[PDB]
């Protein structure tokens, strides 16, 4: 009767309370992230959080490089993170070798939001606490972004927030775009959107950020990648000679 | 590992009760609004699209989803479960039936695939039954247009015009009203959006309302031209734009 | 998939699920069986919950497993038509392979490991049904008894009763039935069979049928009359005194 | 492990009962009701369709009568959808019959097989039986008209007249007093309708809320015919058997 | 090979079969009955490969036995047949095949008529008025085509039979060592003890 | 309501998963363990409780091998450890048959990882009870890692666990910061022979063995050996001055 | 519930334990071994007055050197009784010898702890464990003539003289006295009707109780009812003789 | 094609006293005309007192050896290192050579 | 408390612990007494047989896995022929396949790894037995213990059991001495008597009661049982 809340049936409510709790332990790893479209590119900005000395900072990310042209970032544990990203790369090797053409990141998605809604279905898989970003510059789409959380949702953004945070960032980029009435950054080069985009991240949370503080991933035409830390701090010392 | 749930997960209760099918209807009731009108003529399918976030791009999400070039669904409930149910659905329209036939499914017969896909997640091994219910509209040369609901126990049954979801007593009430058997797709479309309407709190636009239709064929949509047999889809999605002009003779 | 251990053992030793298996076989109709000198005799009630059947189709208790053999049963209905075509099965099998028909011992101690298994077995519950199964060797005269229970214990019988209200039937067979001298004729087993039903029955003419097996495959179910007029001859004999 | 989760649909209550089955069936009891009453020249399905609206497309609807053969049909009371499983894998089975042997499969064997179905999801599998009581009427050369019934536990029976579904203690109560076996089919249909409309929760036993069928042998023929009514054929017969 | 012949009378159907079992070079046996009764009014002959011959036959009894006792009825002379042509049919794409030549000879107590059936390894089944397998045609049809009619009594049937079985033993090659003849009827299946000098 | 830790792979209503949680009991109740990454490779200590003159010395070795270059060591169920190292040697051996190269040490960071975040997928399983400090040398340098049984894991300067985890965190730091152009091989033996002296008071009642190994591109040859004899002998004074 | 292979706080399977309790229910049977012989005797136990008391097999035949009685849940030895036959029939087909008591033994223990609902280390596949002992009795040229005791537990232990089942407890006790190496088979057999007799509630005769033995000579074989009730008697004699 | 047996040549003798025995082979191991070793011994001493050889195809011959001094070593196992009756083994070895009837150990072997 | 964790074994306590583990270490603890050491040249194995009435016999305790290694048991004596049995495989096959005689070493991890596996999935259960490995191999006498938790050590003598502790101190205080009796078996025999004797209670050694293995250099795995041990008593 009150196992309803350790397996994936309804409760007498209509709900899944593992479902929900999954969404809690999104937000474990305490970290926001944000993703916005360009006029031809797509960022996602992603805070990192390295306070144990005796870790490597360079072998501490979130953010994924699925194929070629997505990029993924992911709000949750990292073991959870990682099952996710092999899942993906997996799925996106295999339909370009099946279907002749790289797989699009809304297509991606749209799979693992159906693996996921699964976890929702069946009772002996349990969700995975973690909420899956997918960007890139889709060869008839444009640049993309497309989010999955533990219920099996899935939808397409003009930008997106999520982590603890999430809600003062969204509402920043809702102000911003009710403003400009166009739904993307008017900039030609992403070294600019990225710019736009920390920015807002500052702006919202009310926080500074030093080159360590942050991950950023790009998504172009034909190619996604990541900055380095150096990449980011030409970043920040930019923004930093317009305040 | 391996799955060891191989036990029913929705059984009997000393009432007679079958649970989890009965909180799955009750996530239906929660579920946005959504609507099914059948004309002489052809037939009318809607719903609000709910945008969960002013960020999110209601395009790239439809709740209206055809089946077939003459089938087309809608729903009320868990959208991940009518989803997948949806890819299941346009699957087993062919490995059953045009496969065999070389020709689509008529609307009752792929409703009833559908229904014992449902049906089974209500008695097989461990799962939980569907969390949402359907309103599948199509047309067939042998029965015409048909309009038909499918629940999360594998029930389905024949409609002229219902609701299902949020406000479905109150909906259901004003189609009875203004019902009648000899009404014109553009009434059903009319009457449809007027329905809608009472059940949508804020904006109400083609950007806010997805409606889709099945009625005449179309041969501008079909893709290609040379055989007289074929001459295009009966199910169309009506445009933002369209949605629009007509809710100004509202 | 399925194969949780249904029947297993609680502190003091016991096997629930194969005793709530016996509890079904004490709520269905009474089956008895005597044997009498040259054959065999088994008897059923019929149940009146509801009365409006058609006798022609409706299955009756007394089953031919092989032109020599037959089963009767107390319990669940559904349960015992798994346990009839298993036995029947078996009956065929044993003359294509042994060329030779099964003996009623035999066909007795494969039904009853049927159930036996059905005890220790995962992902099954026993079945809910205790067995009469009498006839005749082939090329023998000496009439066959035996009864099996869920638990798959079984033993032969000289009479025997299972089903509701047993108990009262039985102890009536055991002090109306001589081992020294069994009922030599049918018509005088058929009686005996006939005066063990009606203590329990209460007058049912329609509610009582049987079935007489004499060697070398002689089986036949005798009819409401001939049924009623026994019923007849022995309701005099109480009166008469 | 998953034993924690597993309810065990399949185990006996401390009096031999089958707790699923017995619980199946009270949701059976809540079904529309089912009626079949068979004649000396035919037999008559009635049926009462649970919950309908001014909406509902009743022409194209059919939630209780089905045909699986040409002549066996069954009147169906309980989860529709649990139902059609069933029906279908008897379908094939009458096929598979007349494949095999060339004739068409006699009435009990097709209903010994289907009850058998249900048997087992009695007995193993740890899943839930099918929520479903069968009323069959059909008719072979071998026992001709025959009528039975089958259900959750997998056990069946024959019948002159009989009911499932709800308020079957009084629509059977009242065959039981207007039942006689020289009947004819027609007499049979009437009694029908009678039975249902003094068994209904409604206020009026209208015909948008049947379903009916016979399995009657149209002597300008020699040969049996099954019948599904129509709505108008419905509404027809409730106004000559005087229920307007 | 055996010789497997078949003739419906009026009111029955007579079937003879070869009784020699010849192994290569010597002849085992010269009382083989080449024949399984499937049910009281239904007898089934048979001739082919040396194990698959009787399997098959043992194995149609048995399942035919089973249907009676469980339905306790007597499946039709053309029910059975139709059952053995649907399992001959099935052997024929397996891995090892049944190589079975079967006729059927029943008397059908409901329609109260007899009935001849032919069917070959492949599942090739025909209803005739009489028939055979092998070779046996070649020699007999001429004068079964000639002399049978459909009204024959059991005796004529036996006589154009010895008839035949002269012209099998004139013109063949082999000593099939005789047939052993059996009639089913309205009252069930007998042998005709008495034909090696009938 | 509770009982969201009797079962594996169940969320409790904050988000977590205390089997995983009780795992981790499990491993801070051993031994204590460590890893130093040093500037051209990986040294590897472990603590060896000697529960009695009886355990014949320097023979129930810990540390273990996977292919030719990487190196394993870990706190808490042992038995867990092996079944996880056996793991790796096949998930290794796989990866070399088809790709020729040796596995690189990040891929095998991610095939344990996979493998222990799989064992908290499901109820039928149970997490692995130990932490695992391992690397090696491949085509990019040396590589050091840490894996927790949630599956979590990461790349470290320097990583202990166990029951004096915190005296060799606080030790590892030390060096970190005393060292911001790296440490050699040859001094990160020495150093870790000390840390896990010194790290042995928080156990400081049973006698123990000290067990290290090391993987040098300049000292080993980037394939995996275990310190012994002389250089082992020495680092064990180098220990034993510098705790007193 | 809980594991159908499950462990106590005590370190014992929970469902062996209970097992063993079932036993304790059965009917008695007790064995006695002498460089004469062993005798297998048995409480037949009829249920009523028509139950034909020799359709009662407590005592089988495993091979012509090997025989054995059983209580408790006796309907779970059938397949037991399977094993062993075809282990004794086996062993002689492909070592063209006799199975030695001991090894035919083992074989029979072997299947004791094949239960459960998906133990790991083969695929025991039974969902519960036995519910009946048995003393296995034969002779071999090896160690002669034995007598084993078996248990559902997967253990067996050799004996000079054991009871099992309902009246054990008193009967072995008694057995400790009596029993010493220099019995005779006759001795023995009378020895097995006394401690019958006391345990049984029932007034022994010679069908309610059967005697069986085995011999290097004769092999395993069941007394019939005559042979016993002569031994009875015999015993009713020398017993009021003091 | 793949023809998987072979021809190892030899030649082995067995002769029973009345309170002993001999089993005596060549130790000549060859393939077609060349000679693969003048000395690779074909009787073997399996345990119990009891000598064995199949000699025929060497690969075939080694194998069944090898896999009836195995059947030794685990009859002692089961049944307390009793003593294997060369009547006993005969009939183990039986099963052994039926055991591959359909693609048999290509020897004539003696004990 | 306890009670909700200790069902089976694929659930932790609150505090890392696997219950069905520990009851099954318990088995042991319940069983008879069993000791274990070696020389260099030696390896040996004493064992006190229990019976159950003076009519039965008494349970063999020590188990041949090959010519070079052996073991000894407390506990389930079924779960011992199991595990024996796999050992026996395992020398089996390092045999025919490399014709290599199988490290006591490594028999230990073997043991270890399939130990572990009914101690992580779902349905099976832990063995119920210790065991004590010796063994003469490449590197000399060895001697294991092995328990079901899976943990498999190398030692110079030890003992499990009931009263096991009291041979234990015994060893662990005689071992300079013992462990040096090399070259001569008789004695390190006499000094495993005497170090099972420290666990005695109830009653005290006899000639049905003992039982005795040995292996070394050039000695074969051998049993003694009965008058075989008489010359230690």
């Amino acid at each position: 009767a009150g196992y309803d809340r350790h397996i994936t049936i309804f409760s007498p409510e209509g709900r899944l309370y593992q479902v929900e709790y999954a969404f809690k332990a999104t937000n474990q790893t305490n970290i926001n992230s944000l993703a916005v479209r360009g006029k031809d590119c797509t960022v996602v900005i992603s805070q990192k959080k390295v306070p144990d000395k005796l870790l490597d900072p360079t072998t501490v990310s979130y953010i994924f490089c699925i194929s070629r042209t997505i990029g993924m970032v992911v709000n949750g544990p990292i073991p959870d993170a990682r099952n996710a990203a092999l899942r993906a790369k997996a799925e996106a090797a295999e339909f370009r070798y099946k279907y002749g053409y790289d797989m699009p990141c809304d297509v991606l998605a749209k799979r693992m939001a159906n693996l996921s809604q699964i976890y929702t279905q069946r009772a002996y898989m349990r969700p995975l606490g973690v909420i899956l970003t997918f960007v890139s510059v889709d060869e008839e789409l444009g640049p993309s972004i497309y989010k999955t959380d533990p219920a099996g949702y899935y939808v397409g953004y003009k930008a997106t927030a999520t982590g603890p945070k999430q809600q003062e960032i969204t509402t920043n980029l809702e102000n911003h775009f009710k403003k400009s009435k166009i739904d993307h950054i008017n900039e030609e080069s992403w070294e600019k959107v990225v710019e736009f985009a920390i920015t807002h991240m500052i702006d919202a949370l009310g926080t500074e950020f030093s080159k360590n503080d942050l991950e950023v991933g790009v998504a172009t035409k034909d190619k996604f990648f990541t900055l380095s830390a150096e990449n980011i701090e030409e970043r920040l010392v930019a923004i930093a000679e317009q305040d | 590992m391996t799955d060891r749930y191989s036990f029913s997960l929705t059984t009997f209760s000393p009432s007679g009760k079958l649970g989890q099918i009965d909180y799955a209807l009750t996530a239906v009731k929660q579920g946005v609004t959504s609507l099914g009108i059948k004309a002489t003529n052809g037939v009318v399918i809607a719903t609000e699209k709910k945008s969960s976030s002013p960020l999110a791009m209601s395009e790239t999400l439809s709740k209206v989803s055809l089946l077939t070039p003459d089938i087309g669904a809608v729903y009320s409930g868990m959208g991940p479960d009518y989803r997948v149910l949806v890819d299941k659905s346009r699957k087993v329209a062919h490995t059953s039936y045009k496969r065999i036939y070389g020709e689509y499914p008529p609307t009752k017969l792929l409703v009833s695939e559908v229904a014992k896909i449902m049906q089974e997640a209500t008695q097989s091994g461990g799962v939980r039954p569907f969390g949402v219910s359907l309103l599948i509209a199509g047309h067939d040369e042998f029965n015409g247009f048909s309009l038909y609901q499918v629940d999360p126990s594998g029930s389905y049954f024949p409609w002229k015009a219902t609701a299902i979801g949020k406000g479905s007593v109150a909906a259901k009430t004003f189609l009875e009203k203004r019902w009648n058997d000899e009404l014109e797709l553009e009434d059903a479309i009319h009457i449809a959006l007027l329905t809608l309407k009472e059940s949508v709190e804020g904006e109400f636009n083609g950007d806010t309302i997805e409606l889709a239709i099945i009625g005449d064929e179309n041969p501008d949509l079909l893709g290609y031209t040379g055989i007289p047999t074929d001459k295009g889809p009966r199910f169309r999605k009506l445009t933002s734009q369209e949605i629009n002009d007509r809710l100004e003779a509202l | 998939g399925y194969d949780r251990a249904l029947s297993i053992f609680s502190p003091d030793g016991h096997i629930f699920q194969v005793e709530y298996a016996l509890e079904a076989v004490k709520r269905g109709t009474c089956a008895v069986g005597v044997k009498g000198k040259n054959c065999v005799v088994l008897g059923c009630e019929r149940r009146s919950t509801l009365k409006l059947q058609d006798t022609r189709i409706t299955p009756s208790k007394v089953s031919k497993i092989d032109s020599h053999v037959v089963l009767s049963f107390s319990g669940l209905n559904a349960d015992s038509r798994i346990l009839i075509e298993k036995a029947r099965v078996e009956a065929q099998s044993h003359r294509l392979t042994l060329e030779d028909p099964v003996t009623v011992e035999y066909l007795t101690r494969y039904v009853a490991g049927v159930q036996q298994r059905y005890t220790q077995s995962g992902g099954v519950r026993p079945f809910g049904v205790s067995t009469l199964i009498a006839g005749f060797d082939p090329r023998d005269d000496e009439p066959k008894l035996y009864q099996t229970e869920p638990s798959g214990i079984y033993s032969s019988w000289s009479a025997q009763t299972i089903g509701r209200n047993s108990k009262t039937v039985r102890e009536f067979l055991e002090k109306n039935y001589d081992r020294k001298e069994p009922p030599a004729t049918v018509e005088e087993c058929v009686k005996l069979t006939v005066r063990s039903l009606l203590e329990v029955v209460q007058t049912g003419a329609k509610n009582i049928e049987i079935t007489v097996v004499k060697p070398d495959s002689d089986i036949v179910a005798l009819s409401s009359e001939e049924i009623n007029q026994y019923v007849t001859q022995i309701e005099q004999e109480k009166q008469e005194q | 492990g998953s034993r924690r989760y597993d309810s065990r649909t399949t185990i006996f209550s401390p009096e031999g009962r089958l707790y699923q089955v017995e619980y199946a069936l009270e949701s059976i009891s809540h079904a529309g009701t089912a009626i079949g009453i068979m004649a000396s020249d035919g037999i008559v399905l009635a049926a009462e369709r649970k919950v309908t609206s001014t909406l509902l497309e009743q022409d194209t609807s059919t939630e209780k009568l089905y045909k699986l053969n040409d002549k066996i049909a069954v009147a169906v009371a309980g989860l529709t959808a649990d139902a059609e499983i069933l029906i279908n894998t008897a379908r094939i089975h009458a096929q598979n019959y007349l494949k095999t042997y060339n004739e068409d499969i006699p009435v009990e064997i097709l209903v010994r097989r289907l009850s058998d179905i249900k048997q087992g999801y009695t007995q193993h599998g740890g899943l839930r039986p099918f929520g479903v009581s069968f009323i069959y009427a059909g008719y072979d050369d071998r026992y001709g008209y025959q009528l039975y019934t089958s259900n959750p536990s997998g056990n069946y029976t024959g019948w002159k007249a009989i009911s499932v579904g709800a308020n079957t203690s009084a629509a059977q109560t009242l065959l039981q007093m207007d039942y006689k076996d020289d009947m004819k089919v027609d007499d049979a249909i009437e009694l029908a309708l009678k039975t249902l409309s003094k068994t209904t929760d409604s206020s009026a036993l209208t015909y948008d809320r049947l379903e009916f069928a016979t399995i009657r042998k149209g002597a300008n023929d020699g040969e049996v015919y099954q019948k599904i009514f129509k709505p108008q054929e419905i509404k027809d017969i409730l106004v000559k058997t005087g229920i307007t | 090979m055996d010789i497997i012949l078949g003739i419906r009378v009026q009111d029955s159907v007579i079937l003879a079969s070869s009784k020699a079992v010849t192994r290569g070079i010597s002849v085992l046996k010269d009382s083989d009955d080449k024949t399984r009764q499937l049910s009281p009014h239904t007898l089934m002959s048979f001739a082919g490969e040396a194990g698959d011959t009787v399997q098959f036959a043992e194995y149609i009894q048995a399942n035919i036995q089973l249907y009676s006792i469980r339905e306790d009825y007597e499946l039709s002379p053309q029910a059975v047949s139709s059952f053995v042509r649907q399992e001959l049919a099935k052997s024929i794409r397996s891995r090892r095949p049944y190589q079975v030549n079967v006729l059927i000879g029943g008397y059908d107590k409901k329609k109260n008529k007899p009935e001849l059936y032919q069917i070959d390894y492949l599942g090739t089944k025909v209803e005739l008025p009489y028939g055979a397998h092998g070779y046996s045609g070649f020699y007999t049809f001429s004068l079964l085509d000639h002399h049978y009619r459909p009204d024959m009594t059991t005796e004529e049937g036996l006589d154009l039979l010895k008839l035949c079985v002269q012209e099998l033993e004139k013109r063949m090659p082999m000593d099939f060592k005789g047939v052993i003849v059996k009639i089913v009827d309205k009252d069930g299946i007998r042998q005709v003890d008495d034909f090696q000098a009938q | 309501g509770t009982g969201y830790d009797l079962s594996n792979s169940v969320f409790s209503p904050d988000g977590r998963n205390f089997q995983v949680e009780y795992a981790v009991k499990a491993v801070e109740n051993g031994t204590t363990s460590i890893g130093i990454k040093c500037n051209d490779g990986v040294v590897f200590a472990v603590e060896k409780l000697i529960t009695s003159k009886l355990l014949v010395p320097q023979k129930n070795v810990k540390i273990q091998v996977v292919d030719r270059h990487i190196g394993c060591v870990y706190s808490g169920l042992i038995p867990d450890g092996r079944h996880l190292v056996n793991r790796g040697r096949e998930e290794a051996a796989s990866f070399k048959k088809l790709y020729k190269t040796p596995i690189p040490i990040p891929a095998f960071a991610d095939r344990l990882g996979q493998y222990v975040q799989a064992h908290t997928l499901y109820n039928s399983v149970r997490p692995f009870g130990v932490s695992t400090i391992f690397g090696g040398v491949d085509k990019n340098g040396a590589h050091l890692y840490m894996l927790e049984p949630s599956g979590s894991y990461w790349g470290y300067k320097g990583a202990a666990t166990g029951k004096g985890r915190q005296s060799a965190k606080a030790e590892l730091e030390k060096l970190v910061d005393h060292h911001p152009e790296g440490l050699s091989a040859r001094e990160a033996v020495k150093q870790a022979a000390k840390i896990i002296y010194l790290a042995h008071e928080d156990n400081k009642e049973k006698d123990f063995e000290l067990e290290i190994s090391w993987c040098s591109l300049s000292e080993t040859n980037g394939l995996h050996k275990f310190v012994k004899g002389d250089l082992l002998q020495e680092a064990i004074d180098f220990a034993q001055k510098e705790i007193n | 519930d809980r594991g159908v292979s499950t462990f106590s706080p005590e370190g014992r399977l929970f469902q062996v334990e209970y097992s063993l309790e079932a036993i304790k229910l059965g009917s008695t049977a007790i064995g006695i071994a002498t460089k004469e012989g062993v005798v297998l005797g048995v409480e037949k136990r009829a249920t009523s007055p028509l139950l034909e008391s020799d359709s009662i097999e407590k005592i089988v035949e495993i091979d012509r050197h090997i025989g054995c009685a059983m209580s408790g849940l006796t309907a779970d030895a059938r397949s037991m009784i399977e094993h062993a036959r075809t282990a004794a029939v086996t062993h002689n087909l492909y070592y063209d010898e006799d199975i030695n008591v001991e090894s035919l033994t083992q074989s029979v223990c072997d299947l004791a702890l094949r239960f459960g609902e998906g133990a790991s280390g083969e695929e025991r596949l039974m969902s519960r464990p036995f519910g009946v002992a048995l003393l296995i009795a034969g002779h071999d040229a090896d160690d002669g003539y034995q007598l084993f005791h078996a248990e559902p537990s997967g253990t067996f232990y050799r004996y000079n003289a054991k009871a099992i089942g309902s009246g054990s407890e008193g009967a072995q006790a008694e057995l400790l006295n009596e029993w010493h190496s220099s019995l005779t088979l006759k001795e023995a057999e009378l020895l097995v009707l006394k401690i019958l007799k006391q345990v049984m509630e029932e007034k022994l005769d010679e069908n309610n109780a059967q005697l069986s033995c085995i011999t290097k000579q004769d092999g395993f074989k069941i007394y019939d009812n005559e042979k016993t009730a002569e031994l009875i008697k015999e015993l009713k004699e020398k017993e009021a003789a003091e | 094609q793949f023809n998987p047996y072979g021809d190892n040549g030899g030649t082995i003798l067995g002769i029973a006293g009345e309170d002993f025995a001999v089993l005596a082979g060549d130790t000549r191991n060859i393939t077609d005309y060349s000679i693969n070793s003048r000395y690779e011994p074909k009787v073997f001493d399996c345990g119990d007192n009891i000598v064995m050889s199949a000699n025929g195809f060497a690969a075939d011959g080694d194998a069944l050896v090898k896999r009836f001094k195995n059947s030794v070593k685990w009859y002692h196992f089961d049944h307390n290192d009793k003593k294997l009756s060369i009547n006993s083994a005969a009939r183990n070895i039986q099963h052994l050579l039926y055991g591959k009837r359909f693609f048999p150990y290509y020897v004539h072997t003696i004990i | 408390f306890r009670n909700n964790y200790d069902g089976d074994t694929v659930t932790f306590s609150p505090t890392g612990r696997l219950f069905q583990v520990e009851y099954a270490l318990e088995a042991i603890k319940q069983g008879s007494v069993t000791v274990g050491l070696r020389s260099n040249t030696h390896a040996v194995l004493v064992a006190l047989k229990r019976n159950a009435d003076e009519l039965s016999s008494y349970q063999k305790k020590i188990i041949k896995c090959d010519e070079h290694m052996g073991l000894s048991l407390a506990g389930l004596a079924p779960d011992a022929r199991v595990l024996s049995n796999y050992l026996r495989q395992q020398c089996n096959y390092s045999s025919l396949v490399f014709n290599r005689k199988l490290a006591v070493e490594r028999a230990g991890h073997l043991l270890c790894d399939k130990a572990q596996k009914n101690t992580q999935s779902y349905g099976g259960r832990p063995y119920g037995v210790g065991l004590l490995i010796i063994g003469y191999d490449k590197s000399g006498a060895h001697l294991l213990e092995f328990q079901p938790s899976g943990n498999v050590t190398e030692l110079y003598g030890t003992a499990i059991g009931a009263r096991s502790q009291g041979a234990k101190t015994y060893l662990e205080r005689t071992l300079d001495t013992f462990i040096k009796i090399d070259g001569n078996p008789d004695e390190l025999i006499k000094a495993g008597v005497e170090a099972i004797s420290q666990s005695l209670r109830d009653e005290s050694l006899t000639v049905d009661n003992l039982s005795i293995a040995i292996v070394g250099k050039d000695t074969p795995f051998t049993i003694y049982d009965g008058e075989a041990v008489a010359k230690y008593i």
